[PDB]
């Protein structure tokens, strides 16, 4: 409801690479 | 009973500067600050490193209260760890 401070951000090197 | 009692949830501005602080920070950082987000917050584990999203409003206090424990201590001290 309330518009909130949703934030986006792109990380440099992919540890978190989901198999 | 214990972890909120000690750290109050974030108001909308202090989200707001949490949001500004993360983005301040760097790449090398923003490893801790996902790996912050995501451990506290295991339905995140699909965070993909190309479109990671951060949603304070399912964040518990505690990762709020780290994240910014976090990001200040690098910020604060180096407003600018790259040059």
């Amino acid at each position: 409801n309330l518009q909130s401070s949703i934030v986006k951000f792109k990380k440099p090197l992919p540890l978190t690479q989901p198999g | 009973s214990e972890e909120e009692d000690k750290c109050k949830p974030m108001s909308y501005e202090e989200k707001r500067q949490l949001s500004l602080d993360i983005n301040k920070l760097p790449g090398e950082k923003l490893g801790r600050v996902v790996h912050i987000i995501q451990s506290r917050e295991p339905s995140l584990k699909n965070s993909n490193p190309d479109e990671i999203e951060i949603d304070f409003e399912t964040l518990k206090p505690s990762t709020l209260r780290e994240l910014e424990r976090y990001v200040t201590s690098c910020l604060r001290k180096k407003r600018k760890p790259q040059a």
